[PDB]
């Protein structure tokens, strides 16, 4: 159907400029404008501007002249959002949309995550989380790690029911968080219960059995 | 300079009952937009042109208002409606609204607490945390307190919350005291309390850096 294809997560240090994309396809895209939209985390909706099928056919939101530079390539049917000099006032999740007939922003791009920081690619230490009784919770501990995001799953996801993963928090400027798994106390010790936590900013993948003791 | 204010922050509705948000504006707008969005996803058109429903909307939705204040109505609540509604000026300069969070009311649910010591690889690496699932509980409201040796920590203590399980609705919450090798070390007793609605008495687990 009528598709937004966003470029992929942006990892960049202060004071440096990025450039997004947005690929349109199931239609004539000169036929319709392309807007861009920030989302800072956990906050809510903010317009940046919109582009018309001419480089600087433009429109943008007062505060956003000087931040973001939009571009289309008719040639390909891509709309570019460059970001400059940025700060970590700039980290947030980008989304393009098409303004639509109807006049509303009827479709949109899966959004683009930029993170602004000077911190260095690391991956997690993972540490296991060992309990005690009836349905027993076991956890894993992915810590210190940058950047966002890590994958976690549990028996390679055989064990999907009763899966907690809670969202990472910065610290130090690194982040860390911790996913927990439920389980009859029949089915651990007895049986193998293991977490896998993959950071592909970083290559990394890793494997640790959660064992008795504490 | 038009603003845009959402009404109420956040409210939940059980299933079947009837719900409206308003979006009121400082001055005078035509046409207010709506969207819906759920965590880790893109905005979904919702209402367009103030009362006009999306592709993709179930007519359980209807959308209303003129003027300085609008509204959005959901006929009879359902789980996947849960979600955060923008409302959206229609012109130039296109602002969105804060956004109301819609959550799906359930019966209580006391949250079931697990303590755990520094795991021995962390240990012989030089490092010690302690972590603390509060999970699946419901009204998200709920405090934890750490306890190490009978006093009371404030610091060092980092918390992250889920937001409503698709499957039964409750809430979780993870706590973690980070602390180094001979921090943890030197005292003996680490205890994490729990106070929720569903009880008058704080929820206890704790174990003891040596025995337990």
């Amino acid at each position: 159907g009528v598709k937004l294809q966003q470029s992929g997560p942006e990892v960049v240090k202060p004071g440096a400029s990025v450039k997004i994309s947005c690929k349109a396809s199931g239609y004539s895209f000169t036929n319709f404008y392309i807007h861009w939209v920030k989302q800072r985390p956990g906050q809510g909706l903010e317009w940046i501007g919109w582009i018309f099928h001419g480089s600087d056919n433009t429109e943008y939101n007062e505060k956003f002249k000087d931040k973001a530079t939009l571009t289309a390539d008719t040639s390909s049917s891509t709309a570019y959002m460059q970001l400059s000099s940025l700060t970590s006032e700039d980290s947030a999740v980008y989304f393009c949309a098409r303004w639509g007939p109807h006049w509303y922003f009827d479709v949109w791009g899966q959004g683009t995550t930029v993170t602004v920081s000077s911190a260095k690619t690391t991956p997690p230490s993972v540490y296991p989380l060992a309990p005690g009784n009836s349905m027993v919770t076991l956890g894993c501990l992915v810590k210190g790690y940058f950047p966002e995001p890590v994958t976690v799953t549990w028996n390679s996801g055989s064990l999907s029911s009763g899966v907690h993963t809670f969202p990472a928090v910065l610290q130090s400027d690194l982040y860390t968080l911790s996913s927990s798994v439920t389980v009859p106390s029949s089915t651990w010790p007895s049986e193998t219960v293991t977490c896998n936590v993959a950071h592909p900013a970083s290559s990394t993948k890793v494997d640790k059995k959660i064992a008795a003791a504490g | 300079d038009i603003v845009l204010t959402q009404s109420p922050d956040i409210t939940a509705a059980s299933l079947g009952q009837k719900v409206t948000i308003t979006c009121s504006a400082s001055s005078s707008v035509s046409y207010m937009h709506w969207y819906q969005q759920k965590s880790g996803t893109s905005p979904k058109p919702w209402i367009f042109e103030i009362s006009k429903l999306a592709s993709g909307v179930p007519a359980r939705f209807s959308g209303s208002g003129s003027g300085t204040s609008y509204s959005l109505t959901i006929s009879s609540m359902e789980a996947e409606d849960a979600a955060i509604y923008y409302c959206q000026q229609w012109n130039y300069p296109f602002t969105f609204g804060g956004g109301t969070k819609l959550e799906i009311k359930r019966a209580d649910a006391a949250p079931t607490v697990s303590i755990f010591p520094p795991s021995s690889e962390q240990l012989t690496s030089g490092g010690a945390s302690v972590v603390c699932f509060l999970n699946n509980f419901y009204p998200k409201d709920i405090n934890v307190k750490w306890k190490i040796d009978g006093s009371e920590r404030q610091n060092g203590v980092l918390n992250s919350w889920t937001d409503q399980d698709s499957k039964d609705s409750t809430y979780s919450m993870s706590s973690t005291l980070t602390l180094t090798k001979d921090e943890y070390e030197r005292h003996n007793s680490y205890t994490c309390e729990a106070t929720h609605k569903t009880s008058t008495s704080p929820i206890v687990k704790s174990f003891n850096r040596n025995e337990c």
